[PDB]
């Protein structure tokens, strides 16, 4: 009943016999093949979906700091330094500020002065790259038969462009061979998640991105590239300077998003609406009953 | 406050209670005062720790914690 | 500090070494302590001047400077 209650439903017929059949699968279409001696059967693309896509890079879009700790020296002897200037947690800032008796120095000139703070991230993102194979099909075939319900699934078939042939059993009936090729769907592109929220997005502008970020291979969190994006080291002072870390950036980012396909999920796993062309036969199928 | 250190050097935990309070912990070269005039708040996560210059017979600049015997690192959290 | 008014009100002219130290100061209803948690620094010409209100068992907010008897205004130098 399903195939039967689309508009865009296709019948097609095979001109020979034990031969392949050509079909079009599409989102939302059905089609419907026909042979001498054989049942009737329906076909239904309803999924294409991306499984574990390669995680390209991840942007912190919200932070906090913590342990902010400065160090300076007069004019005269050389550039300080904190250990944990060599912590990849913390961001750090070398400037130079005024000196003098005021405050410890011999000599009244500019000194050197460093300041660092543990970045932790709160709040990231992450855009990842959808390769076309590794992509995954479902795709349903349904018997014609009429039988009521109200138990009779069509057999449920997942295939991948690199999967080989298939030969899906239909209870009743034998099997169904098939095979199906993902023809023309792009991917210099990239495939942003913000919160269970996707976009696809053209690259070079993910990579452009001025925040926080880490490599896609990551599994740390901690040792963010590029900190300063999300931090501002405020003028210093002979012995002590502030850093204060820029509010999330989720707003920012969504509505600087608007424009850009927006891409449905669930699961984690991304969805399109995919296109395909198979071909089948039929020799192995036979009339139940 | 708590009194430990960093480097060699004494470092003051400064807690809340302790704001407008002369600092003054004892030192192998005699009693140290540390003035603390600073933002301070409450200790928490949100911690700032810098170092508090020894200052013999100079006015105070650009600065707001100072001891006057030996250098001191001084930490206290801004919470409220 | 020195002790002066403004409009009928208290007003303390807080110096830089009292930073950290409660203030008292006596008046008609009794003892009046303000509590100042200032960028307090020396007095010079950049100053500032706002007032410390009365807090009665109530939790100070989005405030550095509050007294419990009677409201009292403050001003202060933010020079080093």
């Amino acid at each position: 009943m399903r195939c039967i209650g689309m508009s865009n439903r296709d019948f097609v017929e095979g001109v020979s016999g034990g031969s392949w059949v050509d079909i079009v699968l599409e989102h939302g279409s059905c089609v419907t093949t026909m042979a001498k001696n054989k049942p009737t059967l329906d076909f239904e693309l309803i999924k294409t979906e991306a499984k574990q896509p390669a995680t390209l890079r991840k942007y912190c879009i919200e932070a906090k700091l913590t342990n902010t700790t400065t160090e300076s020296r007069c004019p005269t002897q050389g550039e300080p330094s904190l250990n944990e200037e060599q912590d990849k947690r913390f961001v750090c800032k070398h400037s130079m500020v005024d000196r003098g008796w005021g405050n410890g120095c011999g000599l009244f000139g500019k000194g050197g002065i460093v300041t660092c703070a543990m970045f932790r991230c709160k709040k990231n993102m992450e855009g990842k790259v959808v390769q076309p194979e590794n992509l995954e099909y479902t795709i349903v075939i349904t018997p014609h038969s009429g039988e009521e319900h109200a138990g009779k699934h069509g057999k449920e078939i997942k295939i991948t462009p690199q999967s080989s042939i298939t030969e899906a059993e239909l209870t009743g009936y034998g099997t169904v061979t098939m095979e199906c090729s993902p023809r023309t769907l792009d991917f210099e592109m990239v495939l942003l998640q913000m919160e269970n929220k996707a976009w696809l997005v053209h690259r070079q502008w993910f990579l452009d991105l001025p925040l926080p970020w880490l490599p896609g291979a990551d599994t740390q969190g901690s040792n963010w590239i590029q900190k300063e994006t999300l931090v501002t080291f405020k003028n210093p002072h002979a012995k002590k300077q502030d850093v204060v870390v820029l509010g999330s950036q989720e707003g920012a980012m969504h509505t600087a998003l608007t424009g850009a396909t927006e891409i449905q999920m669930s699961s984690g796993n991304l969805l399109f609406t995919g296109h395909l062309k198979c071909r089948l036969r039929m020799d192995k199928l036979q009339l139940k009953g | 406050f708590h009194l430990t250190t960093r480097n060699g050097e004494p470092h003051m935990i400064v807690s809340r209670q302790e704001k407008g309070k002369s600092l003054l912990f004892k030192t192998e070269d005699g009693v140290n005062m540390c003035t603390l005039m600073a933002d301070l708040g409450e200790l928490c996560e949100d911690t700032i720790t810098y170092k508090c210059p020894l200052l013999r017979q100079n006015e105070p600049e650009d600065i707001d914690c100072w001891c006057n015997s030996t250098s001191t690192w001084v930490t206290y959290g801004t919470c409220t």
